[PDB]
């Protein structure tokens, strides 16, 4: 998480997926202490599995979005280990290189 | 000092998952706008992960853990 | 926390040869606000 | 039809295909400003302790009116006053800082 | 090409083994000073703008001179690795 | 310079104004200059009438009748340069006349509602959009008609196709399946077509007798006579086939649309879609679809002849009608006006979708304006098109020819999704119909072959999107001075003869004539000849038509000549070709590069800034010059006055040259004295060798201007300020900044100097709790401010030539939110030719300058004249382009005759003509040297010795007669300049037209040691005074793997940019004098563990024996 044009930030989507789960898990805790009407506790547990499935792997159940403007799947722990660059492929695929140059020949 | 000839992937017991971690992420608190500094026990804690201050390497290598109240499935093994 | 400045990142993007200063400009312009 | 004259904005994610809807992610073009981030801890450590020094060496009814107005929650001076005229608070406020700034 | 490469390829069972020998010799020929050498009496590599390669321009080239004479020994498990490093530093100064 | 032109083919009619495809189309699309009273409506006014009867009738309360009267534009907001300084669009406001009726008394008409701005076209044919000039390409697609395809899957019969577009129409297919059911495929449905004919009123007793008499196959029609005994009951019967659960009683519902109103229409009543089925089948078509509104029961104008012509084809010969897809009478070109109107109507029905919902929430009568009209749907729909469509793109204005070629492109990759990058094979090939209509040369190399191709010189687009080439009629055997532009299909009806056909005024001469019927090459007699070409120029594009001896050039290296003239950079000492084609004064006319007198008159004033002339009619006009304007890709486009005060002029005469114009002629390069011979490995493969005399004479110098820009944005931290007192700057670093912080005009700026000084407050915020008190304690505004100026990047700049301040109190500028001011600085460079730059002739001879010899040591003639350029003859035989060889010979004669030549493209210079001009030349190259007192050189005779041994001179003659024999063959005795010894054989030299391409070596060279590194990926990037790295790709990894470069490869992947600990140790140890250690552990390996570890995967690392190994360094 970074601080961009003085007052603007940039966020890895994992961080909002991790916050979502801290949300759901903490509300589940407080809903057990403050009385457990079942169908309520069950909604919250459903929400908890849904937010674990979220930060682990999106697009397997319909994707969770950031706001009503960038309706584009948040990048999950599964996205980072596959796909266009990922972790496995990008090392094989080739990186930029410090001591290098071009010119015409 | 010793060489790395083999790598193995296994399933990690939650007792393991607690071992690799240094402390639990408590609150859904990233950082506040007033002070660009880690909030109370949040995703970017320094006690848990390491100092953002000078290197930045111990911080990209120390993990935290979340303590679920009800278990949830690793969707990989479901879908 | 951690700091950054967009003006130098944009010039780097323009040098990197991704698209023309037109597309990068539209990008920084959507970056600015809505 | 106009957009006129006279701490709130919404985050853009880190990974977004820039350019001709290509393979780049937006974190890829961010270089950095510095690693250590000095004058933070060593400054506030001086900053805070040398505050309370002069802050207590004049009257607490003087120095704390602004210590906590400009520093604790909000701001104001239409109600800065714990019960005096809006004119004497401006009086004692300014006069407080002045003997606080330089002592004759 | 490079002086007497054909002779160096013949010295080794493996093309690539020459490389490692050259490299590892170059490393010590820099690390434990430069006086590690076996050939430094008379005519050993030279340069221009003066004649000045008798101290320290190109260590890898040196190693290829040195290996071009029977003065050096190369092989799989010659001496225990650890007393190798202890005896090199211990015998030669410059640190 | 006298000009002699070669060959006489009386090219009866001139070139069409080459920009008309853009100008005249966008004129048709916007009937702006003519009153709304005027009858014709196509384009903008038709886009209204299509949507504009707006009928919400009765779903609870109705009476919405809002309908069209007038529209007008009138006034653009700002001038054009204005629109370019300030990043503005060059628009006009579109606001139309409106009246909305009620179910009750009255009708509240409001006059104007400026529902959106609409951009305008300049007189040269380009758009200004975001402050940048911009060009709308054309498009090609299948023209909307009735087509008949041979059955792809089933070998032996055919399938029909009725194709409407805009895609708002339904595609339909008429595959006559096996067993005889006349099937019919709509939207993947299929069923006997008879179900539809009976919805049209066709009873089955007339269907067989009067349509299907000649074919017995009509018995495949009447099979289901059980369903086709009932007329309107078959409409409900057909309604069954769509199944969302419709109400079967709604009668005209679905057949309203593929009846009249919105689905298969073509632009207008007349010839918009009617020509495309009237010619292929039936006789007429009607209103623009298969409609009845006045009676309720439906008439078809189409289905009967469509199936009737699927009979006439499946059996016998009416003609043998079949339809070819790629024929240019059955594919259609979409100009700029249509494209905008297409998008304008989609933007007009996004408004109609809104006026409907504002009819429900409306109050009773208070509606007239913006309660129905907002610009949002139209304004955004036009803005999307010009600014981010696939067919809008920066004006390729490297030189005049570059932009003219660009406005006259034709693309196949339409933004609607016409053709995509995957398919190529038959799509890209040249078809017979491209003859006279599309250049077989202009297409670019690589991926976009055949897809993007420019239209022919004489070709033009008629009232519908068809390309139409001219031909001239011949009456029996008598050729006329009367020309007919013909459709591609209409072309095929006739015998067309070839333009190189002998004449006697009006008669054919040879009984044995070359002529084309439809596509085939046919040899014919004078009587059969029905038409003839106008000129050989009508076959190729404008660029391909500037190559002088194209006739002698392979088609393959001919497109390389054509495409490179685009890349010609304007040279300060610019020059017209020594041997032209003829179009080089017509190109600088039609592109508005230059400035020509409007009438006859006299010149009154000539600055370098402006020209002033006094015409006959009494006018005294002031023409201001474009002084040093930057182009879109860096080249310098200025005008230069070429007349004097008191000089009379004629109408059309030239007053000022454009950027690449020499005295009215297209000047893309320069005429150098070239010797074509090898040299000491310096002109290897396609390299070039240069005489330093060029740089002295400053011929290959070209000005270039870059543009640097900064904003003084407004920030949380406090406002940024364009000022001179930057904190941590030496006084020497500020010597050239004015008191405001802007670099002064006329100062040489080197990479790293300051252009405009900017200072911003220290980041991380305004810390209210404590600092807010300090602000009152300590002299307020005594905060801290850092340096965030603008500096010449790596690469370079030049000398500052112009600045632009757009300051607050904004006097006509649209500064972005939070933008306080903006400041620009223009820097310029006289860029001489340098080793590495790229050069090429018109014939397609790529080449980089590889060596700049001093004049002393390079080949020269007997008189001490050296040659200027040394081309390797090994570039000629593979690349079949002998045209450059003729340009050299003819250029050799023109150099001692002091004259230039025009060899028309295929009516060119023949060898005898060239020879006798060379014979004329040599009596000057050498006739004079006899008189000055000098005979033949002992070296000249040593070469004539070997010459006759090589068979180039006939022995026994005198040296003079031999040298003339040897001259006529283009070759001369040449002496190596560094030994003075003769070249041992003769060598051809002469004048060749060579030019300097956009690929110089300033954009090109980069060198990176160390520098910035990205954040999520740690590989590096360029910035303050550092370049980026080069990408070491996967194939480059296979390379090092194919050697033993294990350490070299790991460096590429570890210490170069990716592994932080590794590279830091790597550079610190280089400053030490140490060797670089590899890891440690690698960054990729530790990250892939913990990043896998983020998912609950236990990944361990193991020893040789299975044992735990901690890879995180304690």
């Amino acid at each position: 998480m970074v601080q961009v044009d003085g007052g603007r930030f940039a966020t890895s989507d994992l961080n909002d997926l991790y916050r979502r789960l801290i949300n759901r898990n903490n509300r589940l805790k407080k809903l057990l202490a403050q009385g457990a009407p079942e169908i309520i506790i069950r909604n919250e547990k459903r929400m908890l599995q849904e937010a674990v499935d979220a930060l682990l792997d999106n697009g397997r159940r319909g994707a969770p979005v950031t706001n009503p403007g960038s309706d584009r799947p948040l990048r999950s722990l599964t996205d980072i280990l596959s796909g266009k660059q990922g972790r496995f492929r990008q090392n094989l695929l080739g990186k930029r290189v410090d001591y290098s140059g071009r010119s015409v020949i | 000092k010793k060489e790395v000839r083999k790598v193995r992937i296994a399933l990690a017991s939650p007792e393991k998952i607690r071992s690799w971690s240094y402390g639990e992420v408590e609150k859904p608190e990233t950082i506040n706008y007033r002070t660009l500094k880690p909030e109370r026990d949040g995703l970017f804690d320094e006690r848990i992960f390491g100092p953002i201050k000078d290197k930045s390497i111990v911080r990209r290598y120390r993990m935290g853990h979340i303590e679920l109240a009800t278990p949830a499935a690793h969707i990989w093994f479901v879908k | 926390m951690r700091t950054v400045s967009v003006e130098a990142i944009v010039e780097a993007l323009v040098a990197e040869g991704a698209l023309r200063p037109e597309e990068i400009a539209d990008f920084v312009e959507r970056i600015t606000t809505l | 039809g106009r957009e006129p004259t006279y701490i709130a904005q919404e985050p853009v994610s880190l990974e977004t295909p820039i350019g001709d809807e290509k393979d780049s992610f937006y974190g890829d073009f961010i270089p950095d400003e510095h690693l250590p981030s000095p004058v933070d801890a060593a400054t506030q450590s001086l900053l805070s302790e040398e505050l309370e020094k002069a802050l207590s060496k004049l009257s607490e009814r003087e120095a704390m009116v602004l210590k906590l107005r400009k520093g604790l929650i909000d701001g104001e001076e239409v109600g800065a006053f714990f019960g005096v005229t809006r004119e004497r608070i401006r009086q004692i406020e300014n006069k407080a800082l002045r003997k606080l700034k330089y002592h004759e | 090409a490079e002086p007497g490469i054909d002779k160096l390829f013949g010295m080794v069972d493996s093309k690539y083994r020459l490389t490692v020998v050259v490299a590892k010799r170059a490393q010590q020929l820099l690390r434990h000073g430069f006086k590690n050498t076996v050939l430094e009496p008379e005519e050993r590599p030279k340069m221009q703008t003066l004649e000045g390669l008798f101290d320290d321009p190109n260590a890898v080239t040196w190693a290829m001179k040195e290996l071009l004479t029977g003065r050096l020994v190369f092989g799989e498990n010659l001496v225990p690795e650890d007393r190798l490093q202890k005896e090199m530093e211990r015998l030669y100064p410059v640190e | 310079m006298e000009i002699k032109r070669f060959g006489r083919i009386r090219e009866v009619i001139p070139l069409p104004p080459l920009t008309e495809i853009q100008v005249e189309s966008y004129r048709r699309a916007l009937q702006a200059d003519v009153p709304p009273e005027k009858r014709e409506n196509v384009g903008i006014q038709a886009a209204f009438r299509e949507t504009f009867p707006i009928e919400e009738e009765d779903k609870g309360k109705g009476g919405l009748v809002l309908d069209f009267l007038e529209y007008r534009l009138g006034e653009p907001p700002f001038p054009q340069d204005e629109c370019r300084e300030k990043d503005l669009t060059y628009q006009a406001p579109l606001y139309a006349r409106l009246q909305l009726i009620h179910k009750d008394t009255g009708l509240i008409k409001e006059d104007e509602v400026f529902l959106g701005h609409i951009p305008l076209m300049t007189e040269d044919g380009s758009f200004i959009i975001n402050g940048a000039d911009r060009v709308i390409v054309s498009q090609i697609h299948r023209s909307p008609g009735v087509y008949f395809t041979p059955d792809p899957a089933r070998p032996g019969r055919y399938i029909a196709s009725i194709i409407p577009l805009p895609k708002r129409g339904p595609w339909i297919d008429l595959e006559v399946e096996p067993n005889g059911v006349v099937s019919m495929k709509v939207n993947k449905r299929k069923f006997p077509l008879v179900l539809l004919l009976r919805v049209l009123g066709y009873d089955q007793e007339t269907l067989a007798r009067e349509l299907g008499a000649y074919g017995e196959l009509v018995q495949g029609l009447m099979d289901e006579s059980v369903f086709a005994m009932r007329p309107e009951e078959a409409l409900i019967r057909l309604f069954t086939l769509l199944r969302p659960g419709d109400p079967p009683k709604r009668d005209k519902a679905v057949a309203y649309v593929y009846g009249l109103i919105a689905d298969p229409r073509r632009y207008d009543l007349g010839e918009a879609g009617r020509y495309k089925a009237e010619e292929k089948l039936g006789i007429r078509l009607s209103g623009r679809t298969l409609a009845r509104f006045e009676d309720g029961e439906f008439k078809d104008e189409v289905f009967l002849p469509t199936l009737r012509y699927l009979f006439a084809l499946t059996a016998g010969v009416p003609g043998h009608e079949v339809d070819d897809i790629d024929h240019l009478g059955n594919r259609r070109i979409r100009t700029v006006g249509e494209l905008m109107t297409d998008q304008f109507r989609v933007g007009l029905a996004r408004l109609a979708r809104g006026v409907r919902e504002r009819m429900l929430m409306g109050s009773e009568d208070s509606l007239t304006p913006a309660k129905l009209v907002n610009s949002r749907p139209l304004e955004a729909a036009i803005r999307e098109f010009f600014s981010r469509s696939q067919l809008s793109q920066f004006k390729d204005e490297t030189n005049p020819l570059s932009s003219l070629r660009h406005k006259r492109r034709i693309s196949a990759l339409g933004p609607g999704g016409l053709t995509r990058e995957r398919a190529g094979f038959d799509v890209r090939d040249v078809h017979r119909t491209h003859y006279g209509r599309i250049c077989p040369v202009e297409t670019p190399e690589g991926a976009n072959i055949g897809l993007i191709t420019s239209l022919a010189a004489y070709a033009r687009v008629d009232e519908l999107g068809f390309i139409r080439t001219p031909y001239r009629r011949v009456v029996g055997g008598v050729v006329t001075d009367e020309v007919v532009y013909m459709t591609a299909t209409e072309e095929d009806r006739y015998t067309i003869a070839q333009a190189n056909t002998p004449l006697e005024g009006n008669r054919i001469a040879a009984e044995r004539v070359v002529a084309r019927r439809k596509g085939e090459p046919v040899i014919v007699s004078p009587e059969e000849v029905e038409f003839m070409d106008v000129s050989p120029k009508q076959v190729f594009s404008v660029n391909t038509n500037l190559i002088p001896f194209l006739e002698h050039d392979d088609a393959n290296r001919a497109l390389m000549g054509s495409n490179m003239q685009t890349q010609a950079v304007p040279l300060i000492r610019a020059q017209a070709p020594v041997v032209m084609t003829g179009l080089e004064e017509r190109v600088v006319r039609d592109s508005l590069a230059a400035l020509y007198a409007e009438e006859d008159g006299e010149v009154a004033k000539v600055d370098g800034n402006r020209i002033v002339v006094r015409y006959e009619d009494g006018r005294l006009v002031e023409y201001p010059l474009r002084r040093f304007y930057r182009s879109n890709q860096g080249t310098a486009l200025d005008q230069r006055p070429r007349v004097v005060v008191g000089q009379r002029v004629r109408k059309g005469d030239l007053l000022a040259d454009g950027p690449a114009s020499e005295n009215g002629f297209l000047a893309l390069g320069q005429n150098v004295l070239v010797a074509i011979m090898p040299f000491d490995g310096y002109n290897f493969e396609d390299a070039i060798v240069i005489s330093e005399e060029l740089l002295k004479r400053d011929f290959y110098t070209s000005i270039h201007i870059e543009r640097y820009e900064i904003e003084a944005r407004d920030t949380k931290l406090g406002p940024e300020r364009i000022t001179r007192d930057i904190p941590h700057l030496s006084e020497a670093a500020l010597r050239d900044l004015d008191e405001e912080g802007v670099v002064r005009i006329g100062a040489e700026v080197k990479p790293g100097d300051i252009l405009v000084g900017r200072t911003s407050f220290k980041g991380e915020s305004e810390p209210t709790p404590e600092e807010r008190l300090l602000r009152s304690i300590f002299g307020e505004k005594a905060r801290d401010v850092k340096d965030t100026s603008l500096r010449v990047p790596p690469g370079e700049g030049g000398i500052v030539v112009r600045t632009v301040r757009l300051r607050r109190g904004d006097p006509g500028v649209e500064l972005k939110p939070g933008v306080r001011e903006v400041v620009r600085v223009y820097v310029a460079q006289k860029r001489k030719l340098q080793v590495g730059d790229k050069l090429a002739n018109r014939h397609g001879n790529k080449g980089v300058v590889a060596k700049i010899l001093p004049v002393e040591d390079m080949p020269h003639l007997p008189d001490g004249t050296p040659v200027d350029v040394i081309l390797n003859p090994l570039g000629v035989p593979s690349r079949m382009n002998l045209g450059q060889i003729l340009e050299t010979h003819l250029g050799l004669a023109g150099y001692f005759l002091g004259q230039r030549y025009i060899s028309p493209i295929f009516d060119g210079a023949k060898e005898p003509e060239i020879k006798e001009l060379l014979a004329q030349a040599f009596e000057v190259y050498f006739g004079k040297r006899k008189g000055e007192g000098f005979g033949v050189d002992k070296r000249e005779v040593e070469v004539l010795r070997r010459a006759e041994k090589l068979g180039l001179v006939t022995p026994g003659k005198t040296p003079e007669e031999q040298l003339k024999e040897l001259f006529l063959q283009g070759k001369v005795v040449l002496y190596d300049g560094r030994t003075g010894e003769p070249i041992e054989g003769p060598i051809v030299v002469g004048q060749m037209f060579i030019m300097k391409l956009y690929h110089m070596v300033e954009d090109k060279m980069h060198a990176r040691s160390t520098g910035p590194y990205s954040l999520i990926t740690q590989q590096p990037l360029g910035g303050k005074a550092q370049f980026g790295g080069q990408r070491f790709g996967e194939m480059e990894v296979w390379a090092l793997e194919a050697y033993g470069a294990a350490h070299t490869l790991q460096e590429m992947l570890t210490l170069k940019s990716d592994d932080i600990e590794g590279r830091n140790a790597a550079y610190e140890a280089i400053i030490k004098g140490e060797d670089v250690p590899e890891p440690s552990v690698p960054e990729s390996f530790r990250v892939l563990v913990k990043e896998l570890q983020a998912l609950a995967l236990d990944v361990q690392t193991l020893d040789e024996k299975d044992n735990p190994v901690d890879i995180f360094e304690g």
